[PDB]
């Protein structure tokens, strides 16, 4: 209720200000007179996406540290980070991060 | 399939503990130290019976014992307790650390008195 | 009742799915899917799934609808089923999600292997030649 | 009185942006052995008002063939996100108290690229689209390391609650526990807002400008709360408010200083900077900050 | 060269030690809060059971009043074969009550920020 | 099964039908799979939260991740097809026939 | 590609299939399917050409739609019973969703349209992999939940698959499309006995895999993908054409060849359940598969087609690379009928 | 000199003072002169609901002390 | 030895970021297995009561189980306090 | 088909996640945990056919707890009859159901 109302107020103020900005100078009359598709940008977007997926898994790490199984949790967190590093290394050594 | 039996409204009438959560948090440690036996009876009955309708008299007992605890507090050191709870009530997270001095005064009063 | 806010959210969800399912001007379909994702995030958050709703809204929207838009630009009854008790001094959703490392070792292993293989597969497919 | 609180949060932020324009001009001028605007107003104080009035009166050049819907929506989304991301922040008491406030801020930041994408696509120009694609790629690339650094730092806070950061830093600042992560975070926040040396790119133009400067102030305040924990006394929050505001102002002036001090990168050079210097160190320090509380038996409380 | 790295490592170690002490203190404070909650729990459980039973009995009485004209209705009839007590559903307690407190019990914790 | 579940199910059905239409623009096909997975995530999250099944709180995120990985591959495929024709039209993929 | 990457992708495909086969949780089965699909695409695109890219994108679209349908079935089954274990479904709607997802993954009619095109687009080794290894996981899942399936729907799709394979193979000159239609017909034969006996399903699967491996390795050895290209093999390798003719006779179900073992057994099993009409129609329709196998045999080994002059140079060279298991595959696909009772091993 | 920059900064500082302070003051006006109670984890919410019920005026912040025990 | 020293000296020049990252990651992997405070962290996590401690029904054969928290028998937290 | 590697090796790769009543973290209890436990204990080792025909009572209760369809039907019937009576005017809600009661802690 509070968050929805705050969002509505923010959007309403932004809309009001943009429309008044777009219509204040409209009252007075004036004169009123390709293909390339480079492959590297798609690859950086996909790398960001793959990395983003890895980011979600860790997200729970702050809570994962209270389990009484600290050894297993530490091992799996380090495994996830090592595999993220391995993805970065593989894309590095295969000329995936070049321009 | 069957009729669910419920206690009457008279069975659920009890002399209630009408103090706020700040007062309860201020008293909680000594309350757990003093009123432990009825509380454990109630909770053991509650996890064994798995039924609220089978635990009502123990709940009445814990209410009575809490009332007795607060009557003792009221009789011997009302002022020390009031100052301590004022501090607990002020904080939004109701942290014990924020008002250590008030707690210390309260602890000394109860030991001498009770 | 607030005239079944969950029901109207689900109705907006269905309306948005109808909107982008006609597939007009894939940028417009993408924007319809973004609106549908926001509404579904609102549904999950209003249900009580704060972390999962924020995961939708962050990962889903900010990463992968973003990548879809990037690639496209490069080219040419409620309130009743709910509970009665409380959770304690913690949120059950966070603990269950949090439990994957302690409990879900197998899931972590298979998911990490799949993601590494996915990186390799993407690079190999886009290699060209 | 929640609406009054919302207005008292929103209006001062826009006023602060308006006068941050003047502050930046005057700071750059005095760093360049000259004066800034000192004519419009007693000390240049009327300059932002004159700029706003001139911009709001000048003709808006709509491309006359561009997508009207997105051409209007992009500044709306920019302003909405810039004003929304102030809600989560605690100064000391937050307007809205969120359990996962940090995650909410991250999600808003992730959304912020849609305005860039839509404004670039609407312009109906190949060159503008190329520039927008550059900007989007840089923004997503750096938000990766922003997220990783953020979780590595929060592994010492105990949760995603922004208020708990005040409790974490009651004795010492988080800058001393992890300065390298703070350095990389500062550079990534520079890159995220497209500020120099990473600045490779009527009404709606002013709207975008306001959104960008609001994000600048917001990011600096977030850094101040995250790494320079001000002491908070529950019976006098004005001390915390003043201290936090001073630290935010110092960080904003540091952005201005960095703008006035350095040349700018190439696109491939900043891509390489990130993907080959920050991400490896970020992953290594993420492992280190996962291991450290367990090694030293210093795990934060909340679960 | 060596001095700058040494300064960095030294301040890192100082921060690590300080936060070790502070986080252990925070753990002890959290354990104290949990102990207070544990001490207070039985009274809250008793009150919760008694409140739920009262609401169920009130709903049963109102059902007895209302259903007097329905032919095949049985007042207070379970839908489960088992005689075991089942935790009541949220619609069972606030079904006949006013909208404001229904929305309260449903979304008060979710919407409270 | 209340009305919210049926709304999410019919959303999934609408997305599946839209995918099976294929007017043009294989990007739209990917978008339809994407809406399908989003509906799956929403309904699985609702079911798991309602029943208080604590452990399966993992599986929505996992689902997302895996589906998202799939999306990446699809995009790659789309891109490569465009590299052959200059457009992602569905009707260009008629070299192989029954 | 790099041999290391190729081996990694092959083991990832096998690990996905294995994950599907050994798990008891529906989420893990779905994950195994996802892993298999993810690692399968580069194998189909190992040799780069537009046709292979088209085949891979069609295969991905089909398999991703099937995976989404399968996850929908899983979630509905969870909704009507909070169970994650792969067992009887407990929901009529969920079972249908699951059956259609697995039929789409297998290529059963009316979801058969992708198989001929994908097989034609990809190379011969990719086709061997696609038609042999990619049927294990869906069929294993079907075997696990066979007590749930509606016999009407499964039998309808089985008969449709047999009819479609028989009719579609009659019109083909390309060898890969012939193999695809043959695989569709054999899948139809396999899925018609799931409601009654999963052991017969597994026996048919094993026999079909053996024959398909032999036929694909023979087609790779004599590097032909058309009828006329295969018609030249007698002028260089007549023994290969003879072995191919015997294998084709076996694939048509003639006794005393190995290919007679499944259908016979399946027919026998279906008779124990008072099902008479359906096996009769299945055999009559399999006569079509036999017809186009016989046409291939006529064009390859039973008659001598004209050759070219450059073939003389090919007379001076021998194969550098050999399949070790090709003789064993041929023998197991032609001469194992006397060992039929060994099917009690629950293969 | 350089202090010519100070005026505008001061103004900006004031604009950054308004939100924080305002919230604090409002959090005292709407919560009876105390900090606004924070409710994570649903146990603090239960405590707030109990206080709201036992207040007798339908406001949780009104605290019933030891004088209410009779 | 000598070749390893040459390689490390050559990498420490012109690639210091990678050397630092690999060293920090290796330390993060190795050090936890040797620290004596990891078991202390596990014990601290075990001592955090999130749930109500359900009492056990006394049957006359439970000497190690306390009847009251103040009783000497039962787990103590003096090691935690001294930390 | 199903190769039960976990049973042969005693691994427990994914069985921890299959049912509601299997050792949730922090001993959190599932809403339908009691019903599922009874259904499982009824049907253990008996086999699928006999479990489906003989443990139908427990599964029906478990299903009811999971979806609460019959409870919805009963509540809707009560609300609809109450609405009919209040529209006719021969029934009046008590002060408890109008928010005029005396709340209890
Ligand atoms: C034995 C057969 C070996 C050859 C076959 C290998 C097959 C492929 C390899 C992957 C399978 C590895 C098996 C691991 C299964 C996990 C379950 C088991 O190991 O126990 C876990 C032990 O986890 C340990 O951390 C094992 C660590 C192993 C994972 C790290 C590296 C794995 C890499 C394997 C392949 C990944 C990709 C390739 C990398 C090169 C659970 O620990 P615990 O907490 O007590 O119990 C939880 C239940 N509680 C909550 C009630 C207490
Ligand atoms: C056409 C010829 C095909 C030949 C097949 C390939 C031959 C090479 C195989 C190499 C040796 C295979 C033996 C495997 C070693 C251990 C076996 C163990 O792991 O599996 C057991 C069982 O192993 C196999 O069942 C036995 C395979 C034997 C296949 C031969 C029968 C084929 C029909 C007769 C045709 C003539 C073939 C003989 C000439 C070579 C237990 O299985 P179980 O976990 O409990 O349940 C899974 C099966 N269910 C689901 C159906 C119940
Ligand atoms: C815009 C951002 C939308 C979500 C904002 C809030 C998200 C959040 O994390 O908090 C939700 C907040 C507090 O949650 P906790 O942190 O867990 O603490 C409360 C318990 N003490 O509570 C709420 O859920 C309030 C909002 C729920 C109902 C409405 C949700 C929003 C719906 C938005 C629909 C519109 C989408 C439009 C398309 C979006 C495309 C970018
Ligand atoms: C809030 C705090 C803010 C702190 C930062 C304030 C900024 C001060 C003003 C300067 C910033 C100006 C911004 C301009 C951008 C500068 C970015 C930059 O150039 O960094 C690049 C730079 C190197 O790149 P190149 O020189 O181009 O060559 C690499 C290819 N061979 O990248 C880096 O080095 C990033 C490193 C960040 C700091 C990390 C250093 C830590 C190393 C040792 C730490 C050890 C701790 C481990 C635990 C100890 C256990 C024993
Ligand atoms: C066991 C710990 C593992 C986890 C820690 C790692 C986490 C994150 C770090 C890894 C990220 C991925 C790394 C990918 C490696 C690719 C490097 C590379 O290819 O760069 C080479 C050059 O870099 C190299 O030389 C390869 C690595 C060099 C060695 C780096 C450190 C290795 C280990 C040193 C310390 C080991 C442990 C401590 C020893 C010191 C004493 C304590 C070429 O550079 P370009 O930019 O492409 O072009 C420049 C030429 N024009």
């Amino acid at each position: 209720m509070n968050i929805m109302l705050t969002l509505l107020t923010n959007v309403t103020l932004a809309s009001l200000l943009v429309l008044i900005a777009f219509w204040l100078p409209q009252l007075n009359a004036y004169s009123e007179k390709r293909l390339p598709f480079s492959m590297k940008f798609f690859l950086v977007a996909i790398t960001f996406l793959l990395f983003d997926l890895e980011i979600a898994l860790l997200l729970p790490l702050p809570w994962a540290s209270q389990t009484n199984n600290l050894k297993t949790m530490l091992t799996m967190a380090l495994f996830l980070l090592i595999l993220l590093a391995a993805s970065l290394a593989y894309e590095w050594t295969q000329k995936g991060l070049e321009w | 399939p069957g009729i669910v039996e419920l206690p009457t409204l008279e069975d659920l009438k009890v002399q209630e503990v009408k103090v706020s959560s700040s007062v309860l948090k201020a008293a909680a440690h000594h309350y757990g130290a003093q009123c432990d036996k009825p509380n454990k009876e109630f909770m053991l009955c509650r996890w064994e019976e798995k039924d609220p309708r089978r635990c009502l008299e123990e709940g009445k007992l814990v209410n009575q014992c809490a009332l007795d605890f607060f009557r003792q507090i009221k009789r011997h050191c009302a002022e020390p307790f009031t100052e301590y709870w004022t501090c607990i009530d002020y904080s939004g997270l109701q942290l014990f650390r924020h008002c250590r001095k008030q707690q210390a005064k309260f602890d000394e009063c109860v030991l001498d008195k009770l | 009742m607030t005239m079944y806010i969950a029901f109207i959210l689900s109705t907006i969800f269905v309306i948005g799915f109808v909107g982008f399912s006609s597939k007009p001007s894939p940028i417009y379909g993408g924007l319809g899917l973004i609106v549908s994702g926001g509404v579904g995030c609102g549904i999950v958050l209003n249900f009580g799934g704060s972390f999962l709703g924020l995961m939708v809204f962050l990962i889903y929207l900010g990463g992968m609808l973003v990548v879809f838009g990037y690639t496209t630009a490069m080219a040419t009854g409620d309130w009743v089923i709910y509970d009665t008790g409380d959770s304690g001094f913690f949120s059950e959703e966070a603990m269950g999600i949090a439990a994957l490392y302690s409990y879900g070792t197998w899931l972590v292993i298979v998911t990490g292997w799949s993601l590494l293989i996915g990186v390799v597969v993407i690079m190999e497919i886009t290699r060209g030649n | 009185m929640f609406m009054i609180n919302i207005l008292s949060l929103i209006i001062p932020i826009l006023l602060a942006v308006a006068f941050l324009t003047l502050v930046e001009r005057k700071v750059l001028g005095y760093m360049q052995l000259r004066k800034g605007p000192n004519v419009v107003g007693p000390y240049g104080l009327l300059q932002p008002i004159a700029d706003a009035l001139k911009l709001f009166t000048k003709e808006p050049l709509r491309p006359a063939t561009s997508s009207i819907s997105m051409f209007i929506i992009a500044p709306i989304l920019a302003l909405s996100l810039a004003l929304t991301m102030w809600v989560p922040l605690p100064m000391p008491y937050p307007l809205i108290n969120m359990n996962l406030g940090v995650l909410f801020m991250l999600a808003m930041s992730s959304l912020a690229v849609y305005s860039i994408l839509w404004s670039g696509w609407a312009s109906n120009s190949k060159y503008a689209l190329i520039g927008a694609l550059r900007a989007v790629a840089q923004t997503i690339s750096y938000e990766v390391t922003l997220a990783i650094i953020l979780l590595s730092v929060l592994l010492m806070n105990g949760s995603y609650t922004l208020s708990t950061l005040i409790t974490t830093q009651e004795h010492i600042w988080m800058i001393f526990t992890s300065w390298p992560l703070a350095m990389m975070w500062f550079i990534s926040t520079l890159a995220e807002t497209n500020r120099a040396p990473f600045d490779l790119t009527a009404g709606p133009f002013a709207m975008f400008f306001m959104a960008e400067y609001a994000n600048i102030i917001m990011m600096n305040a977030f850094t101040a709360i995250l790494f320079l924990g001000a002491s908070h006394d529950p019976h006098t929050p004005e001390l915390y408010t003043i201290n936090f505001v001073l630290k935010t102002l110092a960080l904003t002036i540091t952005f201005l200083w960095i703008r006035a001090s350095y040349p700018r990168f190439r696109y491939d050079q900043l891509m390489h900077l990130l993907w080959k210097s920050f991400l490896p160190l970020t992953l290594a320090l993420c492992m280190w900050h996962i291991s450290l509380p367990i090694m030293t038996a210093s795990i934060p409380p909340q679960s | 060269g060596y001095s700058m790295f040494a300064v960095g490592i030294g301040t890192l170690l100082f921060g690590y030690w300080s936060m070790m002490k502070w986080n252990r203190e925070r753990r002890r404070l959290q354990i104290e809060d949990f102990e207070a909650r544990i001490a207070l729990m039985p009274l809250f459980q008793a009150e919760k059971d008694r409140r739920v039973l009262q609401m169920l009995r009130e709903n049963l009485e109102e059902e007895a009043i209302i259903m007097k004209d329905v032919p095949d209705w049985k007042v207070g009839e379970s839908v489960f074969h088992t005689t075991r007590w089942v935790t009541p559903m949220m619609g069972e307690l606030y079904g006949l009550r006013t909208n404001e407190e229904i929305l309260s019990a449903t979304y008060g914790f979710i919407w409270y920020t | 099964m209340p009305l919210v579940y049926m709304n999410i199910i019919m959303a999934f059905a609408i997305a599946l039908a839209g995918l099976l239409m294929y007017r043009s623009h294989l990007m739209s096909s990917l978008l339809c799979l994407e809406g399908m997975m989003l509906s799956l995530f929403i309904m699985s999250t609702l079911i798991i939260l309602n029943t208080h099944f604590t452990l399966a709180n993992m599986m929505p995120i996992i689902l997302l991740v895996f589906a998202a990985c799939e999306a990446a591959l699809g995009l790659s495929l789309l891109v490569m097809v465009s590299n052959t024709y200059g457009t992602d039209y569905v009707q260009n993929l008629n070299l192989l026939q029954c | 590609m790099n041999p290391i990457i190729y081996t990694t992708l092959i083991m990832t495909v096998m690990s996905g299939t294995m994950l599907v086969m050994i798990s008891s949780h529906w989420l893990l089965i779905w994950i195994g399917f996802e892993m298999n699909l993810l690692a399968m695409i580069p194998v189909l695109m190992k040799n780069f050409n537009p046709r292979a890219t088209e085949a891979a994108t069609k295969y991905f679209l089909t398999q991703a739609t099937a995976s989404m349908m399968l996850m929908m079935a899983i979630i509905i089954n969870l909704l009507y019973s909070g169970q994650w274990t792969i067992t009887k479904m407990f929901n009529p709607v969920a079972m249908t969703m699951m059956t259609m997802a697995l039929a789409m993954k297998l290529g059963l009619s009316p979801f058969h349209f992708w198989v001929p095109e994908v097989t034609q687009g990809i190379s011969l080794q990719a086709g061997l992999l696609l038609l042999t290894w990619q049927k294990l996981a869906p069929l294993s899942v079907l075997c696990q939940i066979s007590q749930s399936i509606n016999p009407n729907l499964m039998l309808t799709m089985a008969m449709l698959s047999i009819l479609i394979g028989g009719w579609g193979g009659l019109n083909q000159t390309q060898l890969r499309k012939i193999m695809a239609y043959s695989s569709i017909a054999h899948m139809g034969w396999m899925t018609a006995v799931l409601p009654y006996n999963t052991t017969m399903t597994i026996l048919n699967l094993l026999i079909y895999i053996t024959m398909t491996l032999a036929m694909f390795m023979l087609l790779i050895h004599s590097s032909a993908t058309t009828t006329l290209s295969l018609s030249h093999t007698w002028n260089k390798m007549p023994v290969i054409t003879s072995l191919m003719m015997v294998t084709l006779l076996s694939m048509g179900g003639l006794p005393p060849l190995s290919g007679f073992m499944p259908k016979w057994m399946i027919i026998q099993e279906m008779t124990k359940n008072e099902s008479i009409i359906m096996p009769t129609l299945m055999a009559m329709t399999a006569l079509l598969n036999l017809y186009f196998y016989m046409r291939l045999a006529y064009s390859s080994s039973l008659t001598m087609f004209p050759s070219t002059n450059n073939m003389k140079m090919k007379w001076q060279f021998e194969h550098t690379k050999q399949m070790k298991l090709l003789p064993t595959m041929i023998v197991l696909s032609t001469l194992v009928l006397p060992m039929t009772p060994a099917l009690s091993s629950l293969n | 000199m350089w202090f010519e920059i100070l005026p505008g900064i001061a103004v900006m500082a004031a604009c950054l003072f308004i939100p924080g302070m305002a919230t604090a003051h409002i959090h005292k006006f709407t919560n009876g002169g105390k900090e606004k109670r924070v409710a994570h984890f649903s146990y603090q919410w239960n405590l707030m609901e109990r206080d709201r019920r036992i207040s007798g005026v339908n406001r949780y912040h009104v605290t019933k002390g030891l004088e209410n025990i009779d | 030895a000598g070749r390893i020293a040459s390689f490390l000296k050559n990498a420490w020049a012109k690639e210091p970021v990678l050397v630092a990252s690999f060293a920090i990651g290796g330390l993060a992997i190795i050090l936890p297995s040797l620290s004596p405070y990891t078991n202390y962290a596990i014990r601290i996590n075990r001592a955090t009561p999130y749930n109500y401690p359900v009492p056990l029904r006394d049957d006359g054969n439970m000497p190690d189980v306390p009847s009251h928290p103040q009783d000497p028998q039962g787990p103590s937290l003096e090691w935690l306090k001294n930390l | 088909p199903f190769f039960d590697v976990q049973k042969r090796l005693g691994l427990d790769l994914d069985r921890w996640m299959t049912i509601q009543s299997a050792e949730q973290p922090h001993k959190i209890p599932g809403r339908c945990h009691a019903f599922e436990k009874e259904w499982i204990e009824c049907a253990h080792g008996i086999g699928g056919i006999r479990a489906e025909k003989e443990c139908k009572i427990e599964f029906d209760d478990f299903v009811e707890c999971l979806l609460r369809q019959k409870t919805m039907k009963r509540l809707s019937a009560i609300k609809r009859q109450r609405d009919k009576l209040i529209k006719e005017g021969k029934y009046t809600p008590p002060p408890h159901h109008l928010g005029k009661e005396d709340p209890r802690p």
